[PDB]
């Protein structure tokens, strides 16, 4: 489960949108987009992946 | 209700504090109606920290 901040266009900037990225998996050490979410500016966003 | 509508988007919505403002007591109102102005639209109503 991932609770992510109410969108901010200080910290976030240009996009609310945003990509959460898998790493240490397999034999790929970099970043593989795993999802995409879009960020709410009233609210803290819940998912469980 | 106008109660959640209202109500709890003031509890969602946040000031200067930094985020939060939660677990503190609240004096709301029990049930609220139009009174007047020209186009009765969302409305003004508060709520108290």
């Amino acid at each position: 489960n991932f609770v992510l901040p109410k969108y901010d266009p200080a910290e976030h900037g240009d996009e609310r949108w945003f990509k959460i990225h898998i790493g240490n998996v397999g034999g790929n050490t970099g970043r593989q987009p795993y999802y995409s979410g879009m960020l709410s500016d009233t609210s803290e966003t819940s998912m469980t992946l | 209700n106008v109660i959640r509508n209202k109500q709890i988007s003031a509890m969602k919505l946040t000031g200067v504090d930094g985020k939060s403002q939660y677990g503190n007591a609240f004096i709301i109102a029990n049930t609220v109606k139009h009174y007047g102005g020209y186009s009765d639209l969302g409305g003004p109503i508060t709520v108290y920290n």
